RNA sequence: UUGUUUUCACUUUCUCCCCGCACUAAUGUGGGGAAAACUGGCUUUAUUUCUUCAAUUAUUUUUUUUGCUGAGGA
RNA sequence: UUGGAUAAGGUGCCUAAAUAUUCGCUCAUGAGAUCCCAUAAAAGGUGUUGGUUCAUAUGAACUAGCCCUGAAAAUGGAUGGCGCUAAAGCGGA
């Protein structure tokens, strides 16, 4: 009593016009208010527009309630229980290594490189400038040769 | 605000909010130009806007229509007059602010080859619930007597063909330059390659 | 190229205003990329206004007015500047330098 | 207020469908139809492997919840009209002046005369995709056939509305052309 | 502070118990006045 | 925690008594829990309720206890049924409503916003009564019924709200409210 | 004439069964039933920097960046 | 006179300051936007939001918020204008 290959391929190609649901355990990026700029995990739901949120203690954010308008839902997801709490959440987040998945897509890489870039100092800035000028000389040589 | 000029594409924008942003930019000595005014949108029903403009046309000074409040019909001048009324045009500073603004219906030539900017405070999808009636200002102008719409549309498609040609050519160029850069990345010293790779440059 | 700047550009707005009530004591200054008050407070520094003249004044064609940025104004990163002399209102919209020193 | 509502429309046997962001085109044995839905916040999922279409709407109030059945019924009528043609049977009424009907211009632009003996031409155009003739059964009988329910109904309504009189008591002067039957071919 | 914590639990518990009894009495009076 | 996000309502517990008199030696001490902004407003509202129900005011009475009731668990989901008494511009009604959130404070704040939005009933024209937690089974309003389904999930159609740091006046090209 | 005591009815699931057997918004699902107990809750020991020590009030303590003024002359 | 911090009042532009947050309502083919202050009623509405009372997710009867009708005057006309619908309207926090 199953559906084999039909079911698998169909689901895949079906492709839901809406992904990134708000199912409990989603990964979100707060983008308004003082906490904005950190990763968090949705625990459960209190209503349509108001929702709880609590990342594990890795990201450094306790358990409060934040209006959903400030959230930004992300691609990834974990599989916590509805009644889960900060302890088991910190267990399962490192069990799954979801944040490693996060900082490997385009957005995560952009975020971490932006952090390092605006953290960087004047010496690294000038190192980047000199490296870019060396690469520019190489590229103009290559392009002039290609003719 | 800090460039010699801005050029603003008017795709799916709201007249009032667009006028607000334009006027606030103008009052600080910054030159702004608007393009494709035929695509300005107005929140409300087409017939409600038609009725309001009908009342505007009804209004006229009785003594002499020559001194009458110029009704105008061109969408570009509609936006221009809205900004003028919204800006303190009766003073010298306000006159400078008003006359630092230039607009042309559809695309002209010297503006199709400069980057267009879109103001995210006036986009219809952002600032309107999807289930409430809206309008297209070009149709309103045609109703109130523009009679120059289909010409603008044909010019638009004629420009669109050349635009697609240019975009495909420049896409080819950019994809070639990216390959050149990635291939030439490894001829530099290891220190410079690591410097690039650390910050993704 | 040459002619380093090491300063940020700013635009002069009206004085410390209030509808139908002037107060030509301070000047309102807007900066390049600051947008919030929390980041506008970062600037308490000197400001140089440079303008041209039709004829020479002291052997050169350029004379300047100094001042200091006193305190942020409002929430959107606009600052109040106090100068040795009141800025003439001919200046609105021109560019002014906020110098890194001090 | 609710959050999630949905309906399911079965896809009939011989119809082929194609939807793209609520722009639907539907071919079949008896033509093709194209309808938009962009004026409605609606999600549509088309599973052509197991037929049917599922149409859902999120975060709705009854106002915008009403149109879900409008969409489902309109799609159902599209599929029925593309598998079997929509038809309307009209009858003409004449008391003392018999109505003259002339069918010209390759099944379009019928003319009517003699209605009260006016000796003036009353004619109406036909929407594209609509074919209108007179049935081989009864003289005052007229068949209208087509694919789109809206097109055929609009043609019938224009025929019905382009004949009425003026300043005559309709409660006794009962001549005119009306709608007898709705039918599927 | 465990003894004080027990006492506080007890006193607030008694407060809520009194409130709940008031709720139940009002509900019963409403049921009586219904008919 | 954000001061802008949080409201300013705290449950308060007040016990009071009339001054013992020669005519009546020992009066019946009263006790009551109410919602207000702070302790002073709590005392004022408590004494107003005294004046309206029992024959007693400030001068011929006094306070005994004034404490703050805080939640046992601030991060749980409950359901609250609250009875009201308000007066319209033309009459006076009572009605019973349901709400779902973390604490009674948020429930009362949400209720006040609901009244202001739906009946233009200004704050002084309201009276709260018999607010109590209720089970999932016995909730009486479908628009809170459906929230407690077995496994909820839904999309995120809410439009973006980015900081003042990035709410710039110009952009590169038109964004999309679709997002994910 | 209030306090005191009692009954049942209350949660997690990526657990399983029966009916629809693919019916879903759903990588699952509606309804009828089974399951312990990782989830969660409680009572113990040692720790708090692996992680919080919150929020408010009373009593104290500093700090980071800087604007304006410099009266008088004992 | 020189600085600081406020009152009433405002924070879309004019117009110095929030397209600020957050909670609900409102489609107006003559919407609405501060007391004095520059008019609107009796009666209605199967518009929509929330309630109460009854009857076996349905039928009725009520109830109050917004909105629509009622709603007509002469130089062309005014929430101050522009305009404003995920408000820059309404009632709050």
């Amino acid at each position: 009593v199953e559906l084999t290959e039909e079911e698998k391929l169909y689901i895949s190609k079906k492709n839901l016009l809406f992904k990134r649901f708000v199912e409990p355990g989603r990964l979100c990026l707060i983008e308004y208010g003082p906490y904005a700029g950190k990763l968090c995990f949705i625990v459960d739901i209190v209503t349509i527009t108001r929702v709880i949120v609590d990342g594990a203690f890795i990201t450094g954010v306790p358990r409060m309630v934040i209006p959903l308008k400030r959230l930004k839902l992300l691609k990834e997801r974990i599989k916590i229980n509805k009644n889960c709490k900060s302890g088991f959440l910190r267990k399962t987040v490192n069990s799954t290594k979801v944040l490693e998945e996060f900082n490997n897509s385009k957005l995560g890489k952009k975020m971490i490189i932006k952090k390092k870039r605006d953290e960087a100092t004047d010496f690294e800035r000038f190192q980047v400038y000199f490296a870019k000028r060396e690469l520019k000389k190489k590229m103009t040589t290559i392009k002039n040769k290609k003719n | 605000m800090y460039k010699k000029e801005y050029v603003i594409d008017c795709k799916g924008h709201l007249l009032g909010r667009l006028a607000s942003l334009i006027a606030k930019e103008l009052l600080n000595g910054q030159r702004i130009v608007a393009v494709r005014c035929e695509d300005i949108n107005i929140s409300g029903s087409l017939y409600r806007n038609k009725l309001k403009y009908q009342e505007f046309l009804r209004l006229r000074t009785n003594t002499n229509p020559k001194k009458g409040p110029l009704h105008l019909r061109e969408p570009s001048k509609i936006l221009w007059r809205c900004v003028r009324g919204m800006l303190p045009h009766k003073t010298y500073k306000g006159q400078l602010a008003l006359k630092k603004l230039k607009v042309c219906v559809g695309m002209p030539y010297p503006y199709d080859k400069k980057k267009k900017y879109v103001l995210p405070s006036a986009l219809r999808a952002f600032r309107l619930k999807k289930h409430r009636r809206y309008c297209r200002l070009g149709t309103l102008s045609s109703r109130v007597g523009w009679n120059y719409d289909t010409l603008v549309k044909k010019n638009e498609v004629l420009r669109k063909q050349v635009s697609k040609a240019y975009y495909k050519k420049k896409v080819n160029n950019l994809n070639e330059k990216k390959e050149i850069k990635t291939e030439a990345l490894n001829l530099i010293n290891p220190e410079q390659r690591q410097v690039l790779e650390n910050f993704g440059y | 190229l040459q002619a380093v700047r090491l300063y940020e550009k700013g635009v002069i707005l009206g004085y410390k205003r209030s509808q139908r009530n002037q107060d030509p004591n301070f000047t309102l200054i807007s900066i390049k990329n600051v947008n919030t008050k929390k980041h506008a407070q970062f600037y308490v520094k000197r400001v140089a206004y440079v303008y041209r003249t039709t004829k020479h004044h002291d052997g050169v064609k350029i004379k300047c007015i100094w001042g200091k940025v006193c305190r942020t104004h409002g929430n959107s990163g606009v600052i109040r500047a106090k100068f040795k002399t009141h800025i003439p209102p001919k200046a609105f919209g021109d560019r002014v330098r906020i110098l890194m020193y001090p | 207020k609710t959050i999630v509502s949905t309906q399911k429309v079965l896809i009939p046997e011989g119809v082929k469908v194609a939807i793209n962001a609520r722009k639907v085109t539907v071919s079949g044995k008896y033509g093709t139809l194209r309808r938009s839905f962009r004026h409605l916040p609606i999600d549509i999922r088309l599973n052509k492997l197991k037929k049917y279409i599922k149409v859902v709407m999120w975060f709705g109030v009854p106002d915008s919840l009403a149109c879900i059945r409008t969409v489902c019924t309109h799609l159902k009528n599209m599929f029925t009209g593309v598998t079997k043609k929509f038809l309307y049977k009209m009858r003409l009424v004449h008391a003392h002046f018999p109505i003259n009907s002339n069918i010209v211009d390759n099944n379009t632009r019928i003319e009517i005369r003699n209605y009260l003996g006016e000796k003036s031409v009353r004619f109406v155009k036909a929407l594209p995709g609509v074919v209108i003739e007179k049935s081989p059964n009864v003289k005052d009988e007229i068949y209208v056939s087509g694919a789109d329910i809206e097109n055929v109904s609009l043609t019938a309504a224009l025929i019905h509305q382009s004949v009425l009189c003026r300043n005559k008591d309709i409660r006794k002067f009962l001549d005119g052309i009306y709608v007898s039957e709705v039918t599927t071919v | 502070k465990q003894i004080q914590k027990k006492e506080l639990q007890k006193i607030n518990h008694d407060y809520y118990k009194g409130v709940a009894k008031a709720v139940k009495k009002k509900k019963k009076r409403e049921e009586k006045k219904a008919k | 925690i954000d001061n802008s996000l949080n409201t300013n309502i705290h449950q308060y517990h007040i016990v009071g008594r009339a001054i013992p008199t020669a005519k009546d030696k020992n009066p019946n001490v009263y006790r009551m829990c109410i919602f207000a902004k702070n302790d002073t407003n709590a005392k004022s509202r408590f004494w107003y309720f005294m004046k309206k129900i029992n024959k007693l005011k400030k001068s011929n009475g006094e306070l005994l206890a004034c404490e703050q009731i805080k939640e046992r668990f601030p991060l749980r989901v409950k359901n609250y049924g609250v009875l009201l008494r308000y007066d319209s511009r033309t009459g006076t009604h009572n009605m019973y409503k349901e709400f779902r959130d973390t604490t009674k404070e948020g429930a009362i704040a949400q209720l006040y916003s609901e009244m202001a939005g739906r009946h233009r009933a200004r704050a002084s024209s309201i009276n709260i009564i018999r607010i109590s937690e209720i089970s999932s089974s016995l909730v009486r309003r479908p628009h809170i019924k459906q929230l407690l389904k077995r496994r909820l999930r839904f999309p995120a159609l809410h439009l973006p709200t980015l900081q003042k740091e990035y709410r710039k006046k110009f952009a590169s090209k038109r964004p999309s409210t679709y997002r994910m």
